[PDB]
């Protein structure tokens, strides 16, 4: 139904997203509409809905960036829902990747997101990627803070904060926490029963409420040295989604 | 016309006159509904000493008037 | 001058007789100094004193 | 929050906030390598150095440099926490509902909402470090009055913060006006009723931040002449007495209280007002020097909880006693003995309130320096609630001291005349203008570039009515 | 008859003194309730310090009104 396949789309717009008219008709969406688009990793975006009939029933078309941001490659499966309660942005304060703006003289603002926002209604969301193709240049860019949070649409008279220092790149991959099971294997066993107790008591509580239990704190992880347990539980975490600590 | 009337104190009153209507209408409005002898009231406006011999139409005073109430005494 | 002990907000709160109570201080059916104990001196909010019996420095 | 707290307060804290006061040092003569690389005395000196500030006789480390130091103690970087909130100010009320399976307080308590004893230490970090008193006449006004009755005063202070470089990310607070609340002022004390005095100042704070200034303390006078001709008052405050009684502390502990400072590393997001208290009672000698002074932190909350209050012995804070709605644990002040070893005393019956204070420096400042006065003024229209004295604000006394100069010009003057805080406040009382009038006034009174707002004001109506009934007033 | 009066020491007292009687009369009220003699004390209102001579019609003192005290020998 909303499980749309996932695609390279031809436009390189960051808050674009193609959809076949049979997958249009099924969910009721519309060209130009603003929807919620759910991948991996509980990653989350805000695309605005364009029909496009070239593509098979039930895939839709997104870009490069859309698809790092959400974390899942070409082929998978997003799930979208109407996004109707989306607000304009009030403020957004974003800085530049250092390394994207190494050579660049004059204002960046100016160069590049001046045109890009303005009469275009951009929905953009915190911790999202945008690309800016200006003049001869390439530029990437982070969400580091919208206002109303967490996400709301850049309009117009929306004010943009891109005063401050740098961002360095390393900082994403060196540091790339959010591993999910993909990164772990040969532990299928120990890794199901690390789920099986930690998942179903916070995912789905009610389960425990209908049967009538206090379902079990405590969980002790042991073995060699430098097996992973860190890295599993770690994974876990992510996986669920809750407040590690 | 409607005016607003505020005395030395700071009470504030709303009045009702016709522009061209002489002020004395006014002031004698005033009087009778405080008791204040026609001497005893000084209207100002724009620090101007304004006057029973006339009327709002030459002061260009119109609706939503405010004026200020003085005695002439000494001071307030 | 009196306002050493004994002036305007010392007699209309007992300063000398609070000292002189802790002193006393037993159920048992003037001068005012430090060779003791301090008692409880309570004042509402918004009354500050200053009548305390100045001491001066070392000399 | 998955970070750091979201939330805004002054700008001073922001700009603070911003710098690292490291104090960069030179290849010491006990190094031993080469140029590049550093061992461990040629390394940067943190802003909060012990050594440092004792070496150079500061006493108390300058409140943001604490907080650079709770920062770096711990919440390293990227990973090993979700930032656990580094500051929180103390807090000694009985949880009414923590409910192991006992009852509320009154009747039932276990050892998990147990107030724990209580520790009483001197604090280390002074949130407001420097008071600065723009012009000595605000101060030598507030004097003037006692010199002319004889009785005591007591007084607020408005002003602003700002950066003081003299000591590592510290703070200083400028006062530009003082204003005195109506108080049945005695000989030996002041009385003053806390309802009214409060409804009046909150008009009076909302107009004072219509110009821009804002509440930052309390000054009264401890003074008593000597019997020397010339002016002399003895010393009753010094180390050998007690500094602030217990009464004065109690009366700061609850104003700080009252104005908590809003901060953005705290679960509250409130931490140790900025509000000095300062107190005039003259140095050893004949002097009026002043002083300033400010209730540590967990006298703030020692407070609120009651538990405290005043006693007969000057320099010591008497205890209460435990009852319903009031649970008061044990006490402990511990100090440091002359073989340098921490001792722990019990005082239930009384302890000093020495371990309840941080010391301030007062000064004024350089007079050859540039001047950012908002006011000259502080010579001229009366004080407000000097009732007593033959001060008395009026219509006859506004047209004897701004009616020769505004009925016929010097601008330079009118503005000299015009930049006065209690006129100000007075002709506001007076409600002749409008609230945009008023607002242009005001930006004329106290703001540089104030030509063509001073000639919209005198062109308008209000101003003109103004006059009017000026020249009218004998 | 009903007036209210701010006091030196900061407080307001309600007094009840006829509209028909000198100003005077109202000082030696004061100032027998109060023991402050009126030979120093000055009236102000509206900042129009009242003139000992004229009572209050003059002024048209309303009900329940206000004035202030203070002192000048
Ligand atoms: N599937 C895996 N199983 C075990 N170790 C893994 C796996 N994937 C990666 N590793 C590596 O093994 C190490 C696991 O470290 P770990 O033993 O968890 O540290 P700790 O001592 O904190 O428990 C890391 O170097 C990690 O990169
Ligand atoms: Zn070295
Ligand atoms: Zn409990």
């Amino acid at each position: 139904d909303n499980m749309l396949l996932v695609d390279d789309a031809i436009n390189d717009d960051n808050s674009v997203i193609a959809i076949n008219s049979n997958t249009m008709d099924k969910l009721e969406l519309f060209r130009g509409d603003t929807v919620l688009v759910k991948g991996k990793k509980r990653k989350d975006t805000v695309l605005i809905v364009l029909i496009d009939d070239e593509l098979e029933d039930g895939a839709c078309r997104i870009n490069r960036v859309v698809r790092n941001n959400l974390r899942i490659r070409l082929g998978d499966l997003v799930t979208i829902h109407p996004c109707p309660d989306i607000k304009y942005a009030t403020r957004i304060s974003v800085l530049p990747i250092a390394d994207t703006i190494e050579g660049i003289t004059g204002n960046l603002f100016d160069v590049f997101l001046k045109p890009y926002f303005v009469e275009a209604y951009r929905p953009v969301r915190k911790g999202d990627h945008f690309v800016v193709r200006g003049g001869m240049r390439q530029v990437e860019f982070k969400v580091v803070d919208v206002e109303p949070e967490e996400y709301a649409v850049v309009a117009q008279d929306t004010i943009i904060h891109w005063e401050g220092e740098p961002i360095n790149r390393e900082d994403e991959e060196n540091n790339m926490n959010e591993v999910g099971y993909d990164d772990i294997g040969g532990c299928r066993k120990q890794m199901a029963q690390i789920r099986e107790m930690v998942e179903l008591p916070l995912r789905h509580p009610q389960l425990f409420k209908a049967i009538g239990i206090k379902p079990p704190r405590g969980v002790l992880m042991y073995g060699p040295p430098g097996t992973g347990k860190t890295l599993m539980a770690r994974a876990v975490a992510n996986e669920t989604g809750a407040f590690f600590f | 016309m409607q005016i607003f009337v505020k005395t030395l104190t700071g009470k504030t009153i709303t009045l009702e006159v016709e522009s061209s209507d002489t002020i004395d209408n006014v002031k004698s409005k005033i009087q009778d509904k405080e008791g204040i002898p026609p001497d005893q009231q000084r209207l100002i406006f724009a620090g101007k000493q304004l006057e029973d011999g006339r009327t709002l139409s030459d002061y260009n005073i119109q609706k939503e008037s405010t004026l200020h109430l003085v005695l002439r005494l000494r001071g307030g | 001058p009196s306002v050493l002990g004994q002036g305007s907000m010392s007699t209309r709160i007992d300063y000398a007789g609070i000292a002189n109570s802790s002193r006393n201080k037993l159920s048992k059916f003037m001068k005012i100094t430090f060779d003791g104990e301090p008692a409880k001196l309570d004042l509402p909010e918004g009354q500050l004193f200053f009548g305390f019996p100045m001491v001066l420095p070392k000399e | 929050r998955y970070g750091p707290l979201r939330i805004k307060e002054l700008a001073v804290d922001e700009e603070l906030e911003k710098e690292d006061g490291l104090i960069p040092r030179q290849k010491s003569k006990l190094c031993k390598h080469g140029d590049r690389g550093m061992c461990e005395y040629c390394s940067p000196l943190p802003p909060w150095d012990k050594e440092y500030h004792e070496k150079n006789k500061i006493k108390h480390i300058s409140f943001h440099s604490y907080l650079k130091k709770l920062n770096e103690n711990a919440n390293k970087k990227e990973n090993g926490s979700s930032y656990i909130s580094p500051l929180s100010e103390p807090d000694f009320r009985i949880n009414k509902r923590c409910h192991n399976g006992h009852e509320p307080w009154p009747r039932g308590i276990c050892s998990k909402c147990q107030p724990s004893a209580i520790t009483l230490q001197q604090q280390e970090f002074r949130m407001v470090d420097h008071v600065e008193f723009q012009k000595s006449e605000i101060i030598n006004e507030f004097i003037q009055a006692w010199r002319y009755t004889g009785m005591q005063r007591f007084g607020y202070m408005y002003g602003s913060y700002s950066k003081y470089d003299n000591t590592p990310l510290g703070i200083k607070a400028v006062v530009e006006a003082i204003y005195e609340p109506p108080q049945h002022d005695e000989q030996d004390g002041l009385t003053m009723d806390v309802e009214q005095v409060k409804n009046e100042m909150l008009q009076i704070d909302r107009q004072a931040q219509e110009m821009g200034l804002s509440r930052i303390g309390l000054i009264f006078t401890d003074l008593s002449d000597a019997g020397a001709g010339d002016g002399s008052v003895f010393c009753k405050r010094h180390k050998d007495s007690f500094f602030l009684s217990s009464l004065e502390v109690i009366m700061a502990a609850r104003h700080q209280t009252r104005h908590p400072n809003v901060s953005k590393y705290s679960e509250q997001g409130f931490f140790s007002s900025k509000f000095v208290t300062c107190v005039i009672s003259g140095n050893l000698e004949g002097e009026i020097d002043i002083s300033s002074y400010q209730v540590s932190t967990e006298a703030e909350a020692l407070v609120t909880a009651d538990m405290i209050s005043g006693s007969t012995f000057p320099s010591m804070a008497y205890i209460n006693d435990t009852t319903d709605e009031r649970y008061v644990p044990e006490i402990f002040y511990m100090k440091s003995n002359e073989y340098g070893i921490t001792v722990k005393e019990n005082a239930k019956p009384a302890f000093p309130v020495d371990y309840l204070l941080v010391t301030l420096t007062h000064g004024f400042p350089n007079t050859d320096t540039e001047t950012n006065s908002k006011f000259v003024s502080s010579t001229g229209f009366p004080w407000s609630n000097r009732q007593a004295m033959g001060q008395s604000q009026d219509y006859q006394e506004l047209k004897k001291y701004l009616f020769n100069v505004a009925s016929s010009g010097d601008f330079n003057l009118l503005h000299e005349k015009i930049s006065n805080f209690h006129l100000l406040l007075y002709i506001n009382s007076l409600q002749i203008l409008s609230p945009d009038e008023w607002k242009l006034l005001i930006e004329s009174a106290v703001k540089n570039e104030w030509e063509e707002s001073l000639l919209k004001l005198v062109s308008s109506a209000g101003w003109q009515t103004l006059v009017m009934i000026l020249q009218e007033s004998g």
